[PDB]
This record gives C-alpha cells, structure tokens and sequence, in this order.
C-alpha cells in the first residue's frame, strides 16, 4: 500500500500531477525488520484503491520482475541467415510492393543489418525507399488491412527526457536490491520528441501523390489521428534511452490535402512498468529501472503503418 | 520623473478598516503596475499585493480575505483598504511601480515558465500603528542655544508618531541634526532637533521652526531667540 | 547575520533557501532609515544606475543558495540586504528572505559630539524641566549615558534611546532628564557624561 | 549488527542457498578427451 503524495511544485490547476511522491514499507536483508523508504512514480504506473493509498496497475493482473540495470535495450543490426542446402532471394527491384513477380532477383545468404525497433505507429530507423517512397498493402480496398508507408528522405525526430533523475538503491533482501526513483533534480519538464515542419510537410506531400493512384486522380485526402483504446495502440509506444515513451500524435496527422522553419513538438509520456508480449505466460511484467540523466535521442522516421475508415460509398475522399 | 507619496492616518483603532492612498506625479495610473509593500519594525518587508488596470489583482494569500486594493484613474493615485486590523498590521507601508518579467525555463509550449515581479521605483513610505490610545498634540519648547553656535527645539509629548519639523518654512537645510523619539513610561514620544549656526546672528537672523503632527492636525510655529 | 569586509574588496551575502529549480532572485538594498533600491533585476541583471561589478551567481544552478558579489566594496554600500526567491518548485514568496546586514570594516573611528541643553522658560512656566544631552558624529554605535547632579548621581527619570547611525558613518542619540522647576535651581549644577570607548566625555550646566 | 545479536555474514553481499547433503564434494579422476579429427 502506497501513500502518495503529489511531488514538490507550484504550477496551476490545469496539470494533473503526472509524478507521484510515494512511501511504504520495505522487507530488509533480515525477514524481521520492515523499511519505510519513498519512491518516485508515474501516474500511469499506480492506481488507487479504496490520506490517496494507491497500489502498482499491475498487482491485480500478473506477477513482476525488475529488468536488470546491466543489460541494454539497444537494437542492434542482425542478419538473418539460412543454413546449406537453402539460400535467400532478394529482390532487387526499385519500385515493388511486396506482391508478385520481380524482374531483377539476386541471391544472398545473410540480409542486412535488420535492427529489431520496437515501435507502434511509426516505424524508427528502417531502410528507405528508393526514388519514390513506397505503399504497401495486403487488399487496398479493406479498410480492415493496414497500410505500411515506407520512405524515401528520412524525417529527423528529436526525443528528450528533461528530467534529471536519481537512483536510488533500495536493498529489498540478502541479495536483490530495487532501484527506485529518487529526487529529480531541476525543473519539472515533459518528455517530448521534435519533427523538423518542413521535412514533415515535404514527406506528407510525397505520400498523398502516391495515394492518388489507387485512389482515383481528382480526389480529397484527409488524415486523422488514432481512434482511440490502449496506450500503447494510441501513442507512438517506443523504447529510447531506456524509458518507454508514448507520444501524442494528433499533431501529425491532422491535414487534408486537395487534388492540388519551427518544429513540430509533442507531448510525451513516460511509463516504466509495461506488459507487451502477453509476459512471457500470464505472470511476468516488467520494471524499467529509472535512468539517471537527461535522455536525448534523435531518430529516423523511416515508415508508418496506417489504417482507413470504413466510409464505403462515403465520399470522395 | 517619478514621484510616489503614501498617505494615510498614522493611527487606526483595532478591528477597523484602515484606507489608504498613494499620489502618484508623473505617470499615470493607467500604465504602471502598483505594488504595496509593509515592513514591520525588525523584519523582512513582507509583500502585500499588487493591482493594475483591466482588472488585473492579486493579493497575499495570508492576508486574502482582508484586503482590497483599487486605482484612481480621475484623480490619478492609487488606493488601498484593509479591514479588520489587529496589532500584527503596524508597519510601514510603501507604494511602488512594479515590472513585470517572464522567465521561461523549459518550452514555453507547455507552460514551463512563470512570471516574476520586481519593484523599481519606490515611494517614500508612509507609517501605519495600530492602537486603542487617543492622539496627543505636541507640545513644542525651544531649546536656547567663540566661533560656531547650537540652537534648536523641542517637541516633548505627542503619540502616535511621525512629526515632521522644518527651519523658516524649509529655508534652511545645512547643518540640521534631528534625533530619533524615545518612547517614555506614560506611552509619549519625544524627540529634538537642533542647528548649528555661526555665532554672529544678532539680526534677529530670524530662527522659526514648524513642526507638523498629521495625526492630531496639530501645526505649530515656534521662534526661537537667545 | 553580519558579514565583515574591508574596503576595496569582494563581500559576498548569503541569502534565502537553497536552489530547487530554476531561479530569478531579485536583490534589494535597503539604507538604514530609508526605502529599499533596486540593485539586481533577474539574477546579475543590473538596470540603469548600478555600478559594476555587482553580481549574482547564476539562476542556473541547482542546489545552491543565491550569493551576491560586491565588487569595490566601499563605505556607502553598508546597509541591509534583501532577497525575493523565484523557484520554479516553490509557491510564490510573499515575504523577503531574512536581510543580511553588511559591515565595511576600518571605519574612520569617532569622538562623539556631545551637547547638553538645558530646560527652556516656557517649559519652567508649564511646570516641567528636561535636561537633554543630544550625541552625534560618534562611531562605533556603542554610548552609555550617566547623569549627575553635581557629584551626586541620578538613578532614575532617564530616558535614553538606543544609538542609530544616520546615512553617515554619524550615529545618533537622545538622552532626556525630566525634572521640576524647583529640582533644577536646587542643586548647584548638573552633568551628562557619556562613556564611549573606554573615555569619557562630560558636559555640565548651572542654573542663572 | 548494531545481550550480542548477530546476523550471517552474507545477508549483506548475497542471497544464499544449503549445498544438499545427499551430493559429495569428493575429487573424482576426470580424463579429456577430444573429437574426431584433433588430437
Ligand atoms: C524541440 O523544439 C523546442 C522548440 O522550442 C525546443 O524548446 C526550446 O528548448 C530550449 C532548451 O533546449 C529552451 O531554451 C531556453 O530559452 C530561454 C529563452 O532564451 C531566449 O530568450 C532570451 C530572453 O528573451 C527575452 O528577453 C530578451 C532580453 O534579455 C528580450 O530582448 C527578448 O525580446 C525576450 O523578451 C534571450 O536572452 C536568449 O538569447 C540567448 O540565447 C541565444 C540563442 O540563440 C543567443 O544568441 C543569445 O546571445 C543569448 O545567449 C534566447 O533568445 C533561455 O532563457 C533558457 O536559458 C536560461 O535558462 C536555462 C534554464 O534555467 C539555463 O540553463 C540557461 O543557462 C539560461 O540561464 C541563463 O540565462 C538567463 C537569462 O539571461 C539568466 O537569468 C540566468 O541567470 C543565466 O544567465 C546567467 O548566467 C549566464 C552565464 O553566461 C550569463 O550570460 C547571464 O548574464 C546570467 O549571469 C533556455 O535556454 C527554449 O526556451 C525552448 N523553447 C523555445 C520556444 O525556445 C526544444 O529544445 C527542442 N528539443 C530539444 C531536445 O532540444
Ligand atoms: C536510431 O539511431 C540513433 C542513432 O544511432 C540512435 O541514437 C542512439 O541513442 C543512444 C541512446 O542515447 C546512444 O547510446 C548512448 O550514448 C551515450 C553517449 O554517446 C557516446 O559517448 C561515448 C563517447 O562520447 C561513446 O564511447 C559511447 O559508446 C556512446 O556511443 C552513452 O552514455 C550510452 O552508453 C551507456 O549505456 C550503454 C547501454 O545503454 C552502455 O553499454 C554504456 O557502457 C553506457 O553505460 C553507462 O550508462 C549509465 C548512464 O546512462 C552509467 O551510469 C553507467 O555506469 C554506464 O557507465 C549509450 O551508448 C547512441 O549513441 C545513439 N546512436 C549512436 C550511433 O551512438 C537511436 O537510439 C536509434 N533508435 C532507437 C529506437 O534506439
Ligand atoms: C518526497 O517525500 C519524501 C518524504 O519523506 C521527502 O523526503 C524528506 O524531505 C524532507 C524535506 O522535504 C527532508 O527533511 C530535511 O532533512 C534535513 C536533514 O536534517 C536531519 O538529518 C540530520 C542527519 O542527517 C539530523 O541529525 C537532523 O537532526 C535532522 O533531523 C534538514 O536539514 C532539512 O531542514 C530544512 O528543511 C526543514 C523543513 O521543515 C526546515 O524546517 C529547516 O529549517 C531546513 O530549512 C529538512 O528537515 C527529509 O530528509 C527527506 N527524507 C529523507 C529520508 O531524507 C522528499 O524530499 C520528497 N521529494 C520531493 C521531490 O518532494
Ligand atoms: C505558482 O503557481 C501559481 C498558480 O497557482 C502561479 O500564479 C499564476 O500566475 C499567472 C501569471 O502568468 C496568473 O495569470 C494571470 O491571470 C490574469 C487573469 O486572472 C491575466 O490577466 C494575466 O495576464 C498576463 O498573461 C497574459 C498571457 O500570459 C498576457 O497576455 C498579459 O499581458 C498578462 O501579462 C496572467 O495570465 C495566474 O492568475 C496566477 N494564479 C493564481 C492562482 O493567482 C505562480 O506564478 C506560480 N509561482 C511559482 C514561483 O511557481
Ligand atoms: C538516418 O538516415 C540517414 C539516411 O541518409 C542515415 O545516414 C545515411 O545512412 C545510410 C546507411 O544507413 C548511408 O548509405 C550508405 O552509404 C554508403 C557510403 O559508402 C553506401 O556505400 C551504402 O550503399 C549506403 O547507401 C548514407 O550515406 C548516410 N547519409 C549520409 C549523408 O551520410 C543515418 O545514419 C540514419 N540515422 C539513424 C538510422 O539513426
Ligand atoms: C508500514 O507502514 C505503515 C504506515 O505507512 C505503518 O502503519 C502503522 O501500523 C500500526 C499497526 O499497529 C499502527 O498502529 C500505526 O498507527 C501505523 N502508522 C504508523 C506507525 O505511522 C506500519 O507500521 C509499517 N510497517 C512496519 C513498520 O513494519
Ligand atoms: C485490474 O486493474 C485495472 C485498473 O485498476 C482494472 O481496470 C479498471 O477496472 C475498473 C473496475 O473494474 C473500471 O471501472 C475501469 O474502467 C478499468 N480501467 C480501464 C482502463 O478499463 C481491472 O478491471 C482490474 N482487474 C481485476 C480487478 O480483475
Ligand atoms: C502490386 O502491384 C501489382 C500491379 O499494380 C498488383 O497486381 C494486380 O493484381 C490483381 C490481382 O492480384 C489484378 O487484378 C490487377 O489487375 C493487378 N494489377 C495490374 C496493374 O495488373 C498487385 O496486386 C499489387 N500487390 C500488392 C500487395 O499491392
Ligand atoms: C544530475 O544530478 C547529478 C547528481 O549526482 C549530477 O552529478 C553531479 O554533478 C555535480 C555538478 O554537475 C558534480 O560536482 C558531481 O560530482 C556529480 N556527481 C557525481 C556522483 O559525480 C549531474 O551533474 C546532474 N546532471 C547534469 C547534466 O549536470
Ligand atoms: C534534431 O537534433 C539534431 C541534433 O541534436 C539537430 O541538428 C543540429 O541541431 C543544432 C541545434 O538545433 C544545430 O546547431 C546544428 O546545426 C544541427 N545540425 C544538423 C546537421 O542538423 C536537428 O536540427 C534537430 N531537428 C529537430 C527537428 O529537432
Ligand atoms: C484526435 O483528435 C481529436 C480531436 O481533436 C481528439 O478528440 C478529443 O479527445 C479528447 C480526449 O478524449 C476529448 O476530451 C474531446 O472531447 C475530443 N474531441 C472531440 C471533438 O471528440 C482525440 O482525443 C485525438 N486522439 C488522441 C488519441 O488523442
Ligand atoms: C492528444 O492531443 C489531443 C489534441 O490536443 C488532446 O485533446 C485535448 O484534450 C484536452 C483535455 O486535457 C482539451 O483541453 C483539448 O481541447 C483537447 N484538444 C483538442 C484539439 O480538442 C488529447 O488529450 C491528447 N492526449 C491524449 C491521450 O489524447
Ligand atoms: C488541426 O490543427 C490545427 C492547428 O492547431 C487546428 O487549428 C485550430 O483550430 C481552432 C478552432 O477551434 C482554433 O481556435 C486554433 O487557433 C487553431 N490553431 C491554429 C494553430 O491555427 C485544427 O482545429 C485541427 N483540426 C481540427 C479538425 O480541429
Ligand atoms: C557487508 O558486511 C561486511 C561485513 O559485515 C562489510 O564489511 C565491513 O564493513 C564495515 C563497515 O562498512 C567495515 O568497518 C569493516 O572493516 C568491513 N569488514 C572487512 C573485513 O573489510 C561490508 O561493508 C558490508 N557491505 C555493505 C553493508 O554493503
Ligand atoms: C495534486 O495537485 C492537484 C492540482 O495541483 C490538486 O488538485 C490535488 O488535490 C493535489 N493532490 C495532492 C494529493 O496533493
Ligand atoms: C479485398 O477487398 C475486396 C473489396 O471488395 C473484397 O471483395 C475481397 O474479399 C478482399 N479480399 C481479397 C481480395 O482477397
Ligand atoms: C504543409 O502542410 C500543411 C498541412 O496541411 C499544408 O497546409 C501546407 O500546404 C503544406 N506546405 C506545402 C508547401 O505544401
Ligand atoms: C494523375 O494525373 C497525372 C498527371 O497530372 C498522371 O501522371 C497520373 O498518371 C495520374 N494518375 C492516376 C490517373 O491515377
């Protein structure tokens, strides 16, 4: 049982405190003597339970493991490859959506450098297209089957964690130790991630006049943000220095273009206890340790996985 | 030129509403932000408020439910209203121009900056005492005085406090040294001024001090001679 | 809290919380029996006026306090020292940090000037007698008065007030005797002798 | 750790776990061998 507490700051009512000043009790090496010892959480962590007394999100729905502060969650390149007796074709065709015959195929035993980047709405550090950026689909028409955008041009992306946080080294028994998250020391600032408006525009550009030849030619294209459900479908979910991110995209797909220098900030939020892949059975969930420092890391935008609306004989566009 | 001027009683009784004003020469009320600034004796100045045109006032969050602050835009001066007063309210009160700044530490965007005040231009103060005793007029008494000479004069019994004292209508400004009151058992304040002035004064080099006390309206023209 | 210096020098004044964010002190200069000046309008922003080089350490650091430096300290410098805290962490300060009182050291040293004045004819008429030995132009601010009614002392009816410089090196007191008529022309004389400093300095008065 | 009250040395350093009776620590000869194609 936590009592929290919202964390030191004066700012205006219109800020739901995303930090949380927490305490409780702690078992120390000995299984006698407890430990009243304070934490610093996320709002998106907790939940209350009915002096605020919360409870982590995940008490009631599966067990948790601490990620080890030792190894890293950097995606480096792998190269798959094939053992003898079987070889691996690669297309070598400039314009290909995937599907069918290509014209120029070589071979090859190991692909290239393949970074395994764990994001959700927009694709981080990929390979890019060639001349003209790329739409791929599985039926077109189905507005149940995503789109995947591949580029041509990258799209820089700047995303910052400006808070410079503490470790602090809780010693849970004889041989674990917990790493909490101590006093922020500076201001009380939000993560968020930067898109150059010019690249952006120029990219969005792009894509619509390849839309327009699956779309019919003199035809309104519109682009809205997500529609809603998890987190992690709702937010570009990712994984920087370390913290899992998950960003606002409503301010990159809202537009609509026709037949025919500031960056793009957004609001990003911080999560450290995260349960993708179902948790390995039903138990496990994970504990992002907290990261000294402030995180800045700049990206690729390299790709997106779109979905359209079911309109039918709706419109035009 | 920017001429503050805090004026008011001087002496209010306990649970009273004390009303203050503050005339300002030289800018007017309209374009200036207006700060009022007590600072009891021994302490810190603690900040009061400020006011401005449109609207725009904030009060201490100590003293929320007392104050009221306004501007006089007609008569160009500002205006001051404390209600319920205790003995914790004697101080001296100060108008001030106030500036106003923004310091932005993260991205402004998400409302990571705050607003910070600061005073430039002050007033000469005006003074507050809360107390439940009567105003007693002074009484004036002229103290009598080779090379160089002293003279001067006296104001013996007055309460509350401040009393103003000038030389021949404030004619004369060099060589004057006024003391500070002592406070006396029966609760009256006392204090003296005195000039130096040369010997050779036979005129009659006429010497009239005036001495003003607000509170009790009280002004007296004393000539002093050998 | 006092802070010592020599003229011609560096005085460094401490003042308010410790840092939590970023700051935006506003420093004030208050002269003994005056208004507070500004000085420091956003952390070592001097405005049009101020000499150099008065400065603050930057609103940048985390986890200090706010220090002023006062360059070329002089004698006319030495008055009261206020701070305004602007953390981003904190609620507003309404109240100034606690002032910090600066001593520019080897001051010239004062032998005070005495005066004793004796009760007026108008004041003898109304019943009353006040003798009032007035000092000034004395330094450090540190007197004790003692009456004497010719080689006999006065133990009570005195009324003193405690020393206060005057923007001036020139520190001033009061001491009053009250009296009646027929006290005054009792006793063949009367003295104030005011002990500063180890010496002594006596003035006396007869009755006419 | 501060009538003596003590606690085991490595309550500080490391979890801890009892070697089973039933196993022995008794060195036993061990020849190496290597594969087909190396001596
Ligand atoms: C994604 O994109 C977003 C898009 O915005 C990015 O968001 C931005 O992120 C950065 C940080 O990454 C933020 O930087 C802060 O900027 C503010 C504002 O700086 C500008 O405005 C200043 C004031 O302008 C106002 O006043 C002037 C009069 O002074 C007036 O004329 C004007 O009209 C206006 O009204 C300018 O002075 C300032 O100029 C400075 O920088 C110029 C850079 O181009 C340079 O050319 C100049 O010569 C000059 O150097 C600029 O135009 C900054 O104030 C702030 O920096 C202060 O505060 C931080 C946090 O506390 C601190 O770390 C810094 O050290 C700095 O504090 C010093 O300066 C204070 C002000 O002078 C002073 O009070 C402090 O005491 C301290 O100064 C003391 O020490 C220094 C030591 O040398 C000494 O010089 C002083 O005299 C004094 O003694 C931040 O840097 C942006 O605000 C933010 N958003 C925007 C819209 O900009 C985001 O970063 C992107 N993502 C990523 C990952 O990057
Ligand atoms: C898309 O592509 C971009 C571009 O590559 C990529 O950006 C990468 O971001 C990461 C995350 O910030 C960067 O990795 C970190 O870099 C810093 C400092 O940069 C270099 O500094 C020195 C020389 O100045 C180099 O020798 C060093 O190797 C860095 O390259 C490092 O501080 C980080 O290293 C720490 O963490 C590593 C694992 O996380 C450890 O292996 C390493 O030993 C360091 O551990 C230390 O960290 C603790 C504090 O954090 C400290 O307390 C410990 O005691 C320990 O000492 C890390 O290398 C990376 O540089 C960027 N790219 C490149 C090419 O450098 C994006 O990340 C990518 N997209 C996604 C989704 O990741
Ligand atoms: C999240 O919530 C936790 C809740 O515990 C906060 O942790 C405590 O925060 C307080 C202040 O906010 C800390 O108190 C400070 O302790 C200092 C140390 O002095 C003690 O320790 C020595 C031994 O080291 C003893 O010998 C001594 O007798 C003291 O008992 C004090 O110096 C501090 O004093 C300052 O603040 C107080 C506030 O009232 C003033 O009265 C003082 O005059 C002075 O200005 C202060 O008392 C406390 O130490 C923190 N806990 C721990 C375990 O350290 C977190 O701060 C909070 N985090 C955020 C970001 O809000
Ligand atoms: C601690 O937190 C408090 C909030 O509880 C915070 O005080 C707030 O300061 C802002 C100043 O930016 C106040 O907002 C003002 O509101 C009035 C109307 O009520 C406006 O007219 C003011 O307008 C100014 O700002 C406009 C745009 O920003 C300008 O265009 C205009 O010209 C004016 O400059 C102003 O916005 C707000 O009312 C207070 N809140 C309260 C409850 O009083 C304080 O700053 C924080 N302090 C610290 C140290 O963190
Ligand atoms: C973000 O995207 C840019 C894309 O321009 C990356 O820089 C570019 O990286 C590519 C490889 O990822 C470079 O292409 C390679 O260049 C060599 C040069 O000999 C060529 O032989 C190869 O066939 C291959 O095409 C490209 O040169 C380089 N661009 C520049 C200007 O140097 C950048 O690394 C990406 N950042 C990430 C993924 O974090
Ligand atoms: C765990 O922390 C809580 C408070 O966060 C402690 O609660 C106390 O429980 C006892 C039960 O007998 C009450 O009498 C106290 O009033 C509670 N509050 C206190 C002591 O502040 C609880 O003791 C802690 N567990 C420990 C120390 O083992
Ligand atoms: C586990 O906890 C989560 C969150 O605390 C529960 O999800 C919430 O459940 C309550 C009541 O059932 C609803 O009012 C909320 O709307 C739910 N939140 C969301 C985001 O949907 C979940 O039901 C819990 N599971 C249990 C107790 O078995
Ligand atoms: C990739 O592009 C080709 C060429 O546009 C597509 O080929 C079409 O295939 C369907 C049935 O498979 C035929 O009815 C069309 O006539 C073909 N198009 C042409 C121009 O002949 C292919 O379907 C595309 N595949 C994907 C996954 O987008
Ligand atoms: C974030 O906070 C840490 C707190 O340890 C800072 O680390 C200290 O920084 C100061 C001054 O920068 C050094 O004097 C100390 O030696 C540092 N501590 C250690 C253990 O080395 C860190 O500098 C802060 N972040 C930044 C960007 O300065
Ligand atoms: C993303 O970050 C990179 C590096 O942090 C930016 O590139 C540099 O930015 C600095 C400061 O903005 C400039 O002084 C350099 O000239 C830039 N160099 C290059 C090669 O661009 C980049 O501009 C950032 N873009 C966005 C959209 O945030
Ligand atoms: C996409 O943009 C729409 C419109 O700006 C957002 O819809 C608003 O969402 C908030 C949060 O639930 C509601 O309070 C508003 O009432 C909604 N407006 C309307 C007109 O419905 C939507 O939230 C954005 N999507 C995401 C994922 O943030
Ligand atoms: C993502 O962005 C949208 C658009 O800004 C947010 O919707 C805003 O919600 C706030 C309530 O906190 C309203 O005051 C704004 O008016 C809404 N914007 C618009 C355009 O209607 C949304 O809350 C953001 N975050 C999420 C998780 O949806
Ligand atoms: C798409 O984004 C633009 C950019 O912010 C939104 O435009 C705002 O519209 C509101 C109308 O309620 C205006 O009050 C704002 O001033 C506009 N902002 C700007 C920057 O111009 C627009 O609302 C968004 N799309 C929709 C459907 O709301
Ligand atoms: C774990 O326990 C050992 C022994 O109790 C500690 O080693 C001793 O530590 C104390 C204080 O740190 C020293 O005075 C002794 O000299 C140390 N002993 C030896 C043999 O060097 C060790 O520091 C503990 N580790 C912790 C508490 O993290
Ligand atoms: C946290 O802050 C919000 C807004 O500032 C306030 O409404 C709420 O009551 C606070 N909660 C606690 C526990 O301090
Ligand atoms: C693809 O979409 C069309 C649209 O009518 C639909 O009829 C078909 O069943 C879908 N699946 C295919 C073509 O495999
Ligand atoms: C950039 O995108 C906006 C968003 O709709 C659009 O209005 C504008 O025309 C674009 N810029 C250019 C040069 O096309
Ligand atoms: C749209 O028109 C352009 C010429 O403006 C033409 O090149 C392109 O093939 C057309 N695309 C269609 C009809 O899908």
């Amino acid at each position: 049982t936590l009592q929290c507490t919202n964390v030191t700051n004066n700012i205006t009512d219109d800020m739901r405190g995303e930090l949380k000043n927490c305490s409780f009790n702690m078992t120390t090496e000995l299984r006698d003597k407890k430990q009243k010892v304070y934490s610093l959480f996320y709002r998106l962590d907790v939940v209350q339970i009915n002096n605020k007394e919360y409870r982590l999100i995940n008490c009631n729905t599966s067990a948790i493991t601490q990620a080890c502060p030792k190894v890293s969650f950097e995606p480096i390149p792998i190269h798959y490859c094939a053992p003898a007796g079987f070889a691996i074709l690669k297309c070598k065709d400039k314009k290909f959506n995937g599907t069918g015959p290509c014209p120029s195929v070589s071979t090859v035993q190991c692909t290239h450098g393949i970074k395994p980047v764990v994001s959700t709405q927009l694709l981080l550090n990929g390979s890019l297209a060639e001349e003209e950026v790329m739409i791929r689909s599985e039926n077109i028409t189905n507005n149940a089957k995503n789109i995947l955008v591949q580029f041509n041009t990258p799209v820089q992306i700047n995303c910052t964690r400006p808070n410079n946080n503490t470790r602090k080294s809780i010693r849970i028994g004889p041989g674990q130790a917990f790493y909490a998250t101590g006093d922020i020391i500076g201001d009380i600032r939000q993560a968020h991630c930067n898109v150059s408006k010019a690249t952006w525009n120029e990219t969005l550009g792009k894509v619509v006049k390849q839309l327009r030849k699956h779309f019919g030619n003199n035809t309104i294209i519109r682009f809205a943000n997500s529609s809603g459900g998890d987190l992690e479908v709702t937010t570009h979910s990712f994984n920087c220095g370390g913290e899992f991110f998950y960003c606002n995209t409503s301010g990159l797909f809202n537009s609509t273009w026709i037949s025919n220098n500031d960056s793009i900030t957004l609001p990003c939020r911080i999560k450290q206890i995260i349960n993708m892949w179902q948790g390995c059975g039903i138990g496990q969930a994970m504990y992002a340790p907290p990261i000294q420092g402030v995180i800045r890391c700049v990206s690729n935008i390299t790709g997106l996985i779109l979905t359209r609306d079911g309109g039918s004989t709706n419109s035009t566009t | 030129q920017v001429h503050l001027q805090e004026s008011g009683p001087g002496l209010v009784k306990p649970s009273e509403t004390l009303s203050l004003t503050c005339n300002v020469s030289g800018t007017l009320v309209r374009d200036n932000y207006w700060s009022w600034i007590r600072q009891p004796l021994g302490k810190q100045p603690e900040w009061i408020g400020y006011v401005h045109d449109s609207g725009d006032t904030n009060y201490n969050p100590s003293l929320k439910s007392r104050v009221h602050l306004s501007l006089d835009k007609s008569k160009n001066l500002v205006s001051l209203r404390l209600t319920g007063v205790t003995a914790a309210d004697s101080a001296i009160y100060y108008c001030a121009t106030t500036k106003h700044g923004r310091r932005i530490y993260g991205v402004v965007a998400f409302k990571e900056w705050f607003t910070y005040f600061y005073m430039d231009v002050w007033g000469k103060g005006t003074s507050v005492t809360v107390s439940s005793a009567s105003t007693k007029g002074p009484s004036v008494f002229p103290l009598a005085p080779g090379g160089t000479a002293a003279l001067g004069c006296l104001v013996k019994d007055y309460f509350p406090e401040p009393v103003t004292v000038s030389w021949n209508s404030g004619a004369l400004t060099s060589g004057v040294h006024t003391f500070p009151a002592v406070l006396q058992s029966s609760g009256l304040y006392s204090l003296s001024s005195v000039v130096t002035v040369p010997s050779s004064s036979l005129g009659t080099q006429t010497y009239i001090c005036n001495v003003n006390h607000k509170p009790s309206n009280t002004k007296v023209d004393k000539r002093v001679e050998p | 809290t006092f802070v010592s210096v020599a003229p011609g020098q560096t005085a460094r004044i401490t003042c308010g919380e410790e840092s939590l964010g970023s700051r935006s002190v506003i420093w004030y200069q208050q002269r003994p029996g005056q208004a507070p000046s500004l000085i420091i309008y956003n952390n070592n922003d001097r405005p049009s006026g101020i000499p150099d080089r008065f400065s603050g350490s930057p609103g940048s650091t985390f986890g200090t306090t706010a220090t002023l430096t006062i360059t070329s300290v002089e004698a006319g410098d030495e008055a009261d020292y206020y701070c305004h805290i602007w953390d981003s962490r904190r609620p507003t300060n309404w109240v100034f940090g606690e002032g910090t009182t600066l001593i520019v050291l080897s001051q010239p040293k004062a032998a005070p000037s005495v005066t004793l004045f004796p009760p007026s004819s108008e004041e003898l008429q109304a019943n009353k007698a006040t003798l009032v030995c007035l000092i000034s132009d004395f330094y450090p601010g540190a007197v004790t008065v003692a009456w004497k009614a010719d080689s006999s002392p006065v133990k009570a009816g005195v009324e003193t007030t405690t020393p206060s410089k005057q923007s001036n090196n020139k520190y001033a007191a009061s001491s009053y005797l009250s009296l009646t008529p027929e006290q005054w022309k009792s006793h063949k004389s009367y003295s104030c002798q005011v002990t500063h400093e180890g010496s002594t300095v006596e003035k006396t008065v007869a009755p006419t």
